[PDB]
């Protein structure tokens, strides 16, 4: 609600992505001005999912499971804060969806 | 201000190398992926690849992997589409576009044109179109230049209105051609004088042709 | 892996008109897909993102919809400065992200061509070439047909053609076709004609000169 | 302390190893509300639609900043604060 | 402090109704789940059931499902578990927990014990457990008190108003199928003892201010 | 459909003595696997999180380490206050949270119990109810069975057993096994056996007496 809010900066792993039907890739998406500064993006590597045999099943498709998250973004040099909250839109991993539930 | 800034329009011959740039500001270059977009003249958009320059991972069209190569340098926000021997089939506008993971090319870059001939800066004759009805009509045929583009004004510019300058057309020479026209009423041919002023700054070419019935 | 197509390739509506694009992936796309907007001279520009959200400073007019195959961008009513090349692309898999554009013109009456025709200049003949020019002025739609005879002989791969863009006035399109020749064959022949034919003329019209005289 | 600016899909369902949301409320946080996936089931749909035991629904995690009011119930002051939060399901060969 | 304070020990009768509660402080009650696990006597943890206080979504293990209600009110921060008809087999501890998603149970409530009987307050009947001369161990002897029939617990048992402590076993009491409860207290004295001296267990039920001696002799 | 199944059954050590405990599940639960002490009429206190994670104010002597279905719990060197039960817990899929539990128990040397078998009182026979009693008296190990015979036939169903905690001066267990009897059925027969089998014991011993003498 309050437009300026006061913030103390001082805060008190797994292969999924590799053995998934929908794998990824992870990404380092890097902002030194930004709270996180990295953050870890994926975008899955194949259009279908893998089967039981290994190969790509383009009946099913792999999708990024997208998350919304807060980042504090510095502001212009001598603004009246320094931070700025923002949402962004970060792809966590991927999934396999079917074509129809 | 976000944007996306490319290097300077290139003429070249065939067989030689280029490398082009484009550099972002005011944002996280290392946030976002760069595309690269080829468009050949009145023709559509084609990808050629895309570099995600905080860990240089690059793709390439199939139509394009082998034909040229993408690269990054993060330390100076800047990427780079480069070719080791050129084609005249290269020539085309070339745009740098950037986009979220998993979102649209919100930023472009100015885009940078790219024209590859064997041809040499030549400056363009200019011939009149003599006039001779309801209306008149007379021109200039401003023709063998290279390269593009020429510029075509009426009496500096005081005559705009019936005016038509076509687009240039590529001879089979490898020098282009094109004609300025405007249609003027019959009765002001032998009152009024028509120049058309023609620029042609890669060869700092600068024609004042006097237009008149013969 | 995917394939986007667009349809129609070419759409010709009238100002104030609501102008329909279809977009159509050959397996679905879920949601990630955008339009894009592209004037001559200019780079393309977002209009809409994830199939409905309208980019920052884009009218309300434009709106998108449509989820997995199928796609539509909508122009409520058609303003003047949306006469322009309007591309889709998706973002999902790569596969190829662009649709092939469909271009918008402006619907108006048919109008015919004024046609002249201007014989080489003597300056020209000078240098050993003779081009011969036909202008085809302020006609609508933009198909036409120009033929060349040179003492009554249809003339065939020596002529070239040029197209203004739509007038921003009167919405009507001019067109040049120049006819080469060297001095040696202009000078065995004394009739030059160009034939011109157009949905708005009942019957072919032709201009010609005879060369040397006038 | 730094001064701050305080200014969808259904693959959770159509996905082989489909989850549920569940509405994490804490009035203390910014953002008060945050949605957790728990996994549905324990193996994975395959083509014919039945659960598959042979492979495993696992959740992704993610870690994420919240900012905490500091001291409590404080609407113009916080810390930062790391969390880790499931945003969704995959499906993973064993 | 962050923690789970449960409901006070319950005894009910079979065929009654129990709704047992806990109560979450210190923390955000809609940031969790809570479990429910039982513990009978002497036996290991066994999970029933899990409730997200925040929307009330609930899951119970097979053995428990449509035995036990669990249910949260958020507005109070509290989880309950509840049963339409106890039965005696119910008697057992339970226990809340919290845990966060996909993480361990890292906070306790105290455990509510549920005693299920059709028995009111009574005092024990104390039996002896006489010495024998036919029943010794080597040069040792053992002798004690049944204290049996009494309800609710606790009982403590002394020998000799306390003089006497080595060599003495008092066991945990069982409940009984008949809803009441019995223990055996005993002793291992060398046999040259036996006559030498007298052996008395000293029953105390403070639910029922009763008190017995029971003097234990050789029959 | 997840079970997890912890060895031994029961760990007997001495104190400075170095603990391995072992909890291994039907599949796998990745890392989301944690440890719980329990002493005796105490809830479970966490030890270990995501299988290697101490939990605060945890001494150090304890750690987990292990992944996917085989997990183990590690006291380097044991202090008084270990000696108790633990607990393996998955929350991957429920499935079932816990392991069946190790006991972790002071060692001391196998001990024969001394036997006694007790008559019901005179006074509880005035009662339509007669108890017997039979003693097993500092053994060690715990495992014991004890099988009533009424004139030669095994009992079932009617008798409970009880059993102290281990001793704090001994180290060693005792146990009460009662068996309930109507009056009617206690005056049916004569011969009244409460036999012992044990690790101590080269062969079952019996404990008996004949009603009424």
């Amino acid at each position: 609600f309050p437009r300026t809010v006061m913030v103390n900066l001082n805060i008190h792993s797994s292969d999924y992505y590799n053995r998934s039907t929908s794998p990824w890739n992870l990404h380092r998406n890097e902002d030194p001005e930004r709270y996180p500064s990295v953050i870890w993006e994926a975008k899955c590597r194949h259009l279908g999912c893998i089967n039981a045999d290994g190969n790509v099943d383009y009946h099913m498709n792999s999708v990024p499971i997208q998350q919304e998250i807060l980042v504090l973004r510095r502001e212009p040099p001598h603004s009246p804060n320094s931070f700025r909250l923002e949402k962004i839109l970060v792809s966590v991993g991927c999934t396999c969806v079917t074509p129809i539930v | 201000e976000v944007q996306l800034v490319q290097s300077g329009a290139e003429v070249k011959k065939p067989g030689e190398s280029l490398k082009i740039s484009c550099k972002g500001s005011g944002y996280s270059f290392t946030s976002y992926w760069i595309g690269w977009v080829r468009q050949m003249p009145g023709k559509g958009l084609e990808w050629m690849g895309i570099i995600y320059p905080s860990d240089s991972d690059t793709r390439y069209s199939p139509s394009f992997q082998g034909q040229v190569t993408i690269s990054a340098d993060k330390s100076i926000s800047t990427a780079y589409l480069q070719w080791s021997s050129l084609k005249a089939s290269d020539t085309a506008m070339y745009y740098c576009a950037r986009y979220p993971n998993y979102g649209a090319f919100d930023i472009w870059g100015q885009g940078t044109m790219v024209t590859v001939s064997s041809a040499s800066t030549k400056g363009p004759s200019v011939f009149p179109l003599a006039p001779s009805g309801g209306t008149a009509a007379l021109g200039c045929l401003v023709k063998d230049y290279f390269p593009e583009p020429v510029t075509v004004s009426w009496n500096s510019g005081a005559l705009t209105s019936g005016v038509h300058t076509f687009p240039a057309v590529l001879q089979s020479s490898g020098l282009y051609s094109l004609s300025s026209v405007v249609t003027v009423p019959s009765s002001s041919l032998g009152t009024q004088t028509y120049i058309c002023n023609v620029n042609h700054k890669p060869s700092n070419t600068k024609v004042d042709k006097k237009v008149e019935p013969k | 892996e995917i394939v986007l197509t667009q349809s129609p390739a070419t759409l010709s509506l009238s100002p104030g008109e609501r102008a329909t694009l279809s977009c159509r992936a050959s397996q679905s796309v879920f949601s990630y897909l955008a339009w894009y907007q592209q004037k001559p001279g200019q780079a393309p520009r977002l209009l809409i993102y994830d199939a409905s959200n309208r980019a920052t400073g884009i009218p309300a007019r434009f709106s998108g919809s449509g989820s997995g195959t199928d796609f539509t961008l909508t122009i409520s009513s058609l303003e003047p400065e949306d006469f322009a090349v309007y591309y889709c692309q998706q973002y999902f898999y790569w596969g190829w992200p662009f649709g092939q554009g469909t271009k918008l013109e402006i619907k108006r009456t048919v109008a015919a061509p004024s046609v002249f025709i201007f014989p080489p200049s003597d300056e020209q003949l000078k240098s050993g070439t003779a081009s011969v020019v036909c202008l085809l002025n302020n006609f609508y739609p933009r198909e036409a047909k120009v033929q060349w005879k040179v003492d009554n002989a249809l003339q065939s791969g020596n002529s070239q053609e040029s197209v203004t863009e739509q007038d921003s006035k009167d919405s009507t399109y001019s067109l040049s076709s120049t006819l080469t020749l060297s001095k040696a064959d202009y000078e065995k022949h004394k009739v030059y004609a160009c034939e011109v034919t157009h949905q708005g003329l009942s019957s072919p019209v032709t201009k010609s000169f005879n060369r040397g005289e006038c």
